[PDB]
């Protein structure tokens, strides 16, 4: 088929929010009339493309089903289906396919409602960014503002324990599973004695979490961070960022998988911010993944003034 | 043990 945008003209575009928190699971909506203003064909098709600030998927991954998206059927104003929707998460992109629908038909009218969420690795801070969308050729300008919780979290004392977390990956619609999750480790970058960090894939209750942490079912790449002013307040982190030094060999011995749902690691004696980046698995139960992840310590110097401080995620499987 | 965060995302 053929791309139609130049026949497609979409109107009173509306975004639900443009200020929110992404920490907190803020995100937003799209919505728009669009009319065909010439004959199409089955299997002609119009696009609308994402800024760098916005993502149609947000935190759930697609990269176990080729990338690719599945988008609820777009309905003509009469209620029956005009188009098969999908969006490509590379191109940031919506592909609207007509259906046969369109074939007996002139004075075509439609509409859809989208959510959107924030771009965690191009939107990596707390601001106000330019977010103007692309539907069928057209431009529809806003400004959104991201108000990140900060990942900077922990005890208020020099030598506390802290620590953060947040669930930026679930795949929901392969059947694989996986999930993903950055940990910052220290990000006061305080210096820390007989540091210990728990990843557990659960809260409080073992049983009301479908997370499932364990030699097997889970991968660890720890990274030392060299400049912390660049980390992420979205929870992005690329481990290729020169910014990250990795140092997961070396930690081949400090992993320990002592308890049931628990990744227990020994970090020691520290002066540093680490990344820790998850890869994981959550069970068939339909049960929300609900994380936690501890960090404990002395004071170096003392070995006293002991400190914990946990830090919960929870997304929907 | 206890502070918190939370993500979000569509499932279309």
């Amino acid at each position: 088929g053929t791309n139609v945008n130049d026949k497609v003209t979409a109107s009173n575009f509306k975004l639900e929010k443009t200020t929110f928190d992404p920490n907190q699971s803020g995100n937003t909506f799209m919505a728009a009339n669009f009319t065909v203003t010439d004959k199409v064909k089955s299997g002609d098709y119009f696009t609308a493309k994402l800024p760098d600030s916005l993502t149609g998927n947000g935190d759930v991954d697609y990269s176990n089903s080729n990338n690719t998206m599945p988008i609820a059927d777009i309905k003509s104003t009469n209620g029956d289906v005009v188009a098969k929707a999908t969006y490509d998460i590379l191109t940031k992109t919506y592909t609207f396919v007509f259906t046969d629908y369109v074939n007996n038909k002139e004075n075509i009218n439609g509409q859809f409602s989208l959510p959107l969420f924030t771009d965690r690795a191009k939107a990596p801070k707390s601001g106000t960014y330019d977010a103007n969308i692309n539907i069928a050729d057209e431009m529809f300008n806003n400004k959104i503002t991201y108000n990140y919780s900060s990942p900077i979290a922990g005890i208020d004392k020099p030598n506390g324990a802290n620590i953060s977390s947040q669930i930026i990956g679930v795949d929901t619609a392969s059947g694989q599973n996986t999930y993903k999750q950055t940990v910052f480790v220290n990000p006061k970058q305080r210096v820390l004695g007989n540091t210990w960090v728990y990843i557990k894939g659960y809260q409080d209750k073992i049983e009301e979490s479908s997370g499932k942490v364990s030699a097997t079912d889970t991968k660890l790449r720890i990274f030392e961070v060299n400049d912390t002013s660049k980390l992420s307040e979205s929870y992005y982190a690329d481990p290729n960022d020169s910014n990250l030094k990795e140092v997961t060999d070396q930690f081949k011995n400090r992993i320990y998988y002592e308890h049931p749902n628990v990744a227990s690691i020994k970090f020691g004696d520290i002066t540093k911010t680490y990344v820790v980046l998850v890869e994981g698995h959550y069970d068939n139960t339909g049960k929300n993944l609900k994380t936690q992840v501890i960090q404990e310590n002395v004071d170096p110097v003392t070995n006293r003034d002991y400190s914990i401080f946990g830090w919960n995620n929870e997304n929907v499987v | 043990w206890n502070s918190g965060s939370s993500g979000t995302g569509s499932t279309g």
